RNA sequence: GCGUGAGCGAAAGUUUGAAAAGCACUUUGGAAAGAGAGUGACAUAGACCUGAAGUCGUGACAAUAAUGGAAGUACCUCCAUUUCGCCAAAACCAGCCUCUACUGAGCAAGAACGAGGUCAUGGUUUUGGCGGAAAUGGGGUGCCCCCACCCGUCUUGAAACACGGACCAAG
RNA sequence: GUCAAAACUUAUGGGCUCACGAACAAUGGAUGACGCUCAAGCCCAAUUAGUGCCCAUUAUUCCUUUGGUAAGGGCGAGAAAGUGUAGCCCUUCCGAUGUAGAUGUGGCGUGGAGGUAAGGACGAAGCUGAUGGCGUGAGCCUCAGAUGGACCAGCCUCUAGUGCAGAUCU
RNA sequence: GUUGGUUUUACCCUACUUAGCUGGAAAUUGCGAGAAAAAAAAAAUUUUUUAAAAUUUUUUUUUUUUUUACUUGGUACGAAAAAAA
RNA sequence: CGAAUCGCCACUUCUCUCGGCGCCAAGUACCUUCAUAUUCACAAGA
RNA sequence: GGUAUCGUGAGGGUAGUACGAGGUACUCCCAUGCCGUGCCUCUGGUUUCUGGAGUUUGUCGAACGGCAAGUGCUCCGACGCUAUCGCACGGUGGUUAGCCAGUCCCAAGACCAGAUGCCCA
């Protein structure tokens, strides 16, 4: 006997309903505080790794440099566009209703349509010519009564900003809407976060800060219709095994008589929702084009940028904000992950660690990439062939 | 003859093809598409589901069949594309047009009434088994037999 | 429009005599809508009866609980279930009337000034248990057991007599004119009929 | 036809029609064929009398483990009968049924008066309702409530995790 | 108490009981289920209360059938001296389950024969049938075929290669 | 005691494992009607504000088009004009 | 679209341990319509 | 009534575990093992990019360029996939370690009068 393979709770392994990966439960609110955005939607692009000194009392790597791999998150400020606010009942949360903001990005819109250049565009067309008059204005200003008063949850939706993304192989430009929770203060808090903010970008660096930590949701990355060897870890069968080895090679017993839910099967693995723990946030980064020396730290001062030579594969430079986060995140390069605020205690020794970055990695991803810097590539080569080619063209001109 | 009688005889075109050699299975279902459809409409699934452009909703005679996403136009999942049937199913409905035309009726307002493929007697093969067995095979022609009234 | 239906205040009665007198009525075709099945009392300690129902919980297909029995913690829905296990729960006779049962934890607003509410005396707490045994209110074990709304229910049980209360004190000027009104009604014109009156006890 | 062989050894009714009069000609099709047309009393008599079951296609229709039993009811009935009698209700008579004595307040105790019920009891009509339809009956389909373990089998014992059991026809 | 007919949870009965309680260790789960606790448990007694009710293929009674080698009467359409039929008629009484098995049957039905009687191209047999009708039943009969195309039912007697869901039957 | 000595079939049903589709609240019907809804409106239970004047006309407000603050290409408020209430 | 249903209400419609009214004149005065709808028959009316 | 979007969350699943060292004999630390959930920056493995090179025999008259040897063979080899062979992460509350709730996973056949967008011939 030893123990059973794979966790049960993570069941059925079928494929996430979405791709967004919403948050499943926000941090539980806390009047003490205040008011503040719970959560942000961010696209994966790639990971690197970065060193920093530990300086962890025990262990023996306390003043001592570690290389943690990191995952670079383009996290383009999304726009809340519309509060929510929910209220308690014995069945549990319903909505009270919504308000939309006044106007609403493109980007937006097009979430509503499967192919919006071919529709006629009409979505938030009859709220746009209503919520300017003041019958729709009194209504809208009877929903926020609604929230100030049944409310229990207020909510902002937000999306994200593809066209602000600008990057060439997330082809969405639908936009990835999402309702992220204010915890904070008195409902009424609430609602004034919730709408002097209600048609406002919001960065992540005022959502999240450094060396804190962030739950992330992001559906894994697909598999297919996965065997039982790869989806539960069971050990394969010897090579004298008849049938074939990568099988369970027993699924059941005389009774019950029937294939229990927890023996192992052949079917999805990956693209399943996941939300995990704790993830050091080891930089929050300005766009490039505001703050073109990222990845330039106080001991490594050359002018750089978050991403690699060869940019991130399959995904390309990081134009916008980024959260760079230590360790895995789940999903494929450029899939959106939601990351929300902690829901763990985050009193740990470790959790609170200040991180101060010593060099962060620009490598190619491709190869094996010796070179951090597109200058310092040339500074090796020198002038090659290319060039010589190319100069005499500039001399001739 | 002809299950249902053309409530209307000089309005419409009868048209038939017995012991037809194609699969009983998948002309069932190849005419079955049709048995609502105005003529035109139904050269046009026939041209197009010739071309994997769309898909002959199998309905009845599934099986085991393959999933496929031109199927959803027909309410289901199931669906398929025969090439020999949907062929006799327009060369059965050329020769529809052909009756209409001579009847003075005109083809393009016409309208399929009335398809009925039926299971014509079959024809024995053999085949050879593992240990020493003849099983047979059999084909399974079609009885199709339409008619296609234009509305008054 | 709405349908006669009787809405039956199912606090501090006894959960199967309260549960076996109504499903008895739903098969006789009432249209019942129990409230306050927070308040449904049962025999005993809560400890007796938080491990009646954690043995009961306890129940599930090992093949795939997903199918199996289903444990509802609401207090209501424990009241469904204890009341569609009282009735012919799979023949359509039964299975209707049980769809005639509304349950609910506290008396929602739809549900309350909407008419009197009836009180099932055969299954009355006091009628019932001996008055110095021990109880189990029922929505009180069922917090123990999962119920998630336990306090939600109590906020909202604390807003409607709150406010209840206070429209009760909104019409007491209304309710007292017609006292005064109706016994000056009395000395009104109404004199033979005075005596037929005063025989009957009006 | 089979087997080296000795030997084994079928199936098949040309029973279209009186006659071939066996579908010329037109029309589409590469054709097979189809649509008309024609023959014949009939071609759903077309190389074929009849034309079952089972199976399938189609149209229309009722619908929502199976089957099944009982009883109703909904709808339908190319069915039957009856009426121009059928459904009811009340009454009457009969039947039938139900609902003192002793003791030292009790019984181990006996009837009476009165009233009720009832035709799925018998005889006496009465009175109304219905009358191309009505009406009763049957049939069909669904539902409702209820009842209901697959049959044959050997066996002490079969629903058996015992055997035989896909369908139908002829035998 | 509900499921479940009946105490719409009866008693104007007694005790007892707090945790279980209600004739013949391992898939989760069984007083039958729920649930019951001044019981919806146990012992006892009861029947509206010091002034019962519910459910049988049982009983009784009524109707009908069948059997009796049971008891009698009788001999507008009928009244037959009769085992048995569409029973000669009426009356009363008792019986009715049933495997193996036995027996009865003016019992059913099939191919053929001796008879009789009749039918059929104005449509025989066969086949189809929300065609009804009759019979306890095997079945018969009628209707309708927008089925068929030429044979054939009745009745008494004779005959048999005579009745099929089951043989791993052909 | 020794040695040598064919390990057949799922393509059915269910279980299960993933994967889809579609119905459905008299769980497909009835029209058989039950909401964890509200019981002139909104803002600070009561008070004040939101078309008017004789169906049409006029006035006001809001939005769209043209000529600073938001991550920085594209949307907001600026203005002015037109249309709708 | 013919339907089955047959008390209502801001006097119950709070809580915690004879609610009012309605039932044939808006009222206790019977002014006052009712037939043949011909003695039950879904109230032919809500 | 369509279509679409955001959610609700009854119900069901459910998981973290162990060891050691430190520190002072609880707290508090710090590593690791196992388990689990991922991920692929790095490192390893994997090459049908038959990428680039080398190379053998046959072959294209030859060089070049190939080609055949069922990927000829050897070297290096990105993308990708993947390894406790790399790496990140593994949270609470309430009741009597259990247990329940939560976090976590599926979640309206739990038929959500939840919200919302658009059109409602
Ligand atoms: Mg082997
Ligand atoms: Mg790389
Ligand atoms: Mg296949
Ligand atoms: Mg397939
Ligand atoms: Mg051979
Ligand atoms: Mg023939
Ligand atoms: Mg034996
Ligand atoms: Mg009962
Ligand atoms: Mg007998
Ligand atoms: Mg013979
Ligand atoms: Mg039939
Ligand atoms: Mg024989
Ligand atoms: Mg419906
Ligand atoms: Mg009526």
């Amino acid at each position: 006997e030893h123990p059973r393979h794979g966790h049960l709770g993570f069941l059925p392994r079928k494929r996430s309903r979405q791709i967004r990966g919403r948050v499943r439960s926000f941090p539980k609110d806390d009047p003490s505080q205040k008011p503040h955005l719970t959560s942000f939607m961010v696209f994966k692009a790639g990971m690197t790794h970065i060193v920093r000194d530990v300086d962890r009392p025990g262990s023996k790597v306390n003043k001592k440099e570690v290389v943690e791999p990191v995952t670079i998150l383009e996290a383009p400020p999304m726009v809340v566009v519309g509060i929510v606010g929910y209220r308690q009942t014995p069945v549990g949360h319903k909505t009270i209703g919504t308000v939309w903001a006044h106007h609403t990005s493109v980007e937006f819109r097009r979430r509503f349509y499967k192919n919006w250049k071919q529709s006629a565009q009409l979505a938030f067309t009859k709220r746009k010519q209503f919520a300017r008059t003041t019958e729709g204005r009194l209504a809208e200003a009877r929903t926020l009564k609604a929230f100030a008063k049944k409310a229990d949850i207020i909510r902002v939706v937000a999306h994200t900003q593809l066209r602000k993304l600008r990057n060439n192989r997330v082809g969405v430009k639908k936009a990835h809407v999402s309702e992220i929770q204010i915890n904070g203060g008195t409902i009424a808090e609430k609602i004034e976060l919730a709408k002097s903010l209600l048609e406002k970008e919001v960065r992540i660096d005022s959502i999240f800060q450094q060396s804190e930590t962030c739950d992330v949701c992001a559906v894994t990355k697909g598999h297919g219709f996965t065997g039982v060897v790869k989806r539960w870890g069971v050990a394969c069968l010897p090579r004298k095994t008849h049938r074939g080895l990568r099988k369970v090679a027993c699924i059941g017993a005389w009774h019950p008589a029937r294939v229990m839910y927890t023996v192992a099967r052949a079917g999805q693995h990956g693209y399943h929702h996941r939300t995990h723990l704790n993830k050091k946030i080891y930089q929050l980064g300005r766009a490039v084009s505001m703050e073109p020396n990222q990845a330039t730290t106080t001991y490594d001062l050359t002018a750089k940028s978050i991403t690699p030579m060869g940019g991130f594969v399959g995904y390309g430079t990081v134009r916008n904000d980024y959260i760079m986060l230590k360790g895995s995140v789940a999903g494929p390069r450029r899939r959106v992950i939601t990351l929300r605020r902690p829901m763990a205690p985050q009193t740990s020794r470790k959790l609170t660690e200040q991180i101060t970055l010593k060099f962060i990695d620009t490598s190619s991803k491709i190869g094996h990439g010796r070179f951090q810097t597109k200058k310092e590539k040339s500074q090796w080569f020198g002038p090659l062939k290319k060039d010589r080619i190319r100069r005499e063209e500039r001399l001739r001109k | 003859h002809y299950s249902r009688k053309p409530q209307v005889s000089s309005k419409s075109a009868k048209a038939k093809v017995s012991d037809l050699r194609c699969h009983f299975k998948n002309t069932f279902e190849t005419a079955n598409v049709i048995n609502g459809m105005p003529l035109r409409k139904a050269q046009q699934l026939y041209r197009q589901v010739l071309a994997k452009t769309r898909c002959i909703p199998f309905k009845r005679y599934n099986g085991k069949i393959g999933r496929t996403a031109q199927a959803k136009e027909w309410g289901q999942t199931k669906g398929r594309w025969p090439r020999k049937s949907v062929v006799a199913m327009l060369s059965l409905l050329k020769n529809a047009e052909a009756n209409a035309i001579e009847k003075g009726l005109d083809p393009n307002k016409m309208v399929i009434k009335h398809v009925q493929v039926d299971q014509a007697a079959r024809m024995r093969r053999r085949t050879y088994r593992a240990h020493g067995r003849i099983t047979p095979y059999m084909c399974s022609p079609c009885h199709v037999q339409l008619f296609m009234t234009q509305p008054q | 429009h709405r349908p006669e239906i009787i809405v039956v205040d199912l606090k501090d009665h006894v959960l199967g005599r309260a549960a076996a007198i109504v499903a008895k009525q739903l098969l006789l075709g009432k249209k019942i809508t129990a409230v306050r099945c927070e308040q449904l009392t049962i025999a005993g300690t809560e400890i007796r009866n938080k491990i009646k129902y954690l043995q009961f919980l306890r129940k599930r297909k090992l093949s795939n609980p997903k199918l199996g029995p289903f444990h509802h913690r609401s207090p209501s829905d424990i009241f469904l279930r204890t009341v569609r296990s009282m009735l012919p729960r799979y023949t359509k006779r039964g299975q209707k009337a049980l769809r005639q049962l509304v349950a609910y934890e506290g008396i929602p607003t739809n549900v309350v000034r909407t008419g009197g509410r009836v009180v099932i005396p055969k299954a009355q707490r006091h009628y019932c248990y001996r008055s110095e045994r021990p109880y189990t209110v029922l929505g009180n074990m069922c917090k123990h057991v999962g119920w998630k709304y336990s306090d939600v229910v109590k906020k909202l049980e604390t807003a409607r007599v709150e406010k209840a209360a206070r429209h009760h004190k909104k019409t007491e000027k209304l309710r007292a004119a017609w006292k005064s009104a109706r016994k000056e009604a009395l000395s009104k014109v109404s004199k033979n009929n005075l005596e037929v009156l005063k025989k009957f006890g009006y």
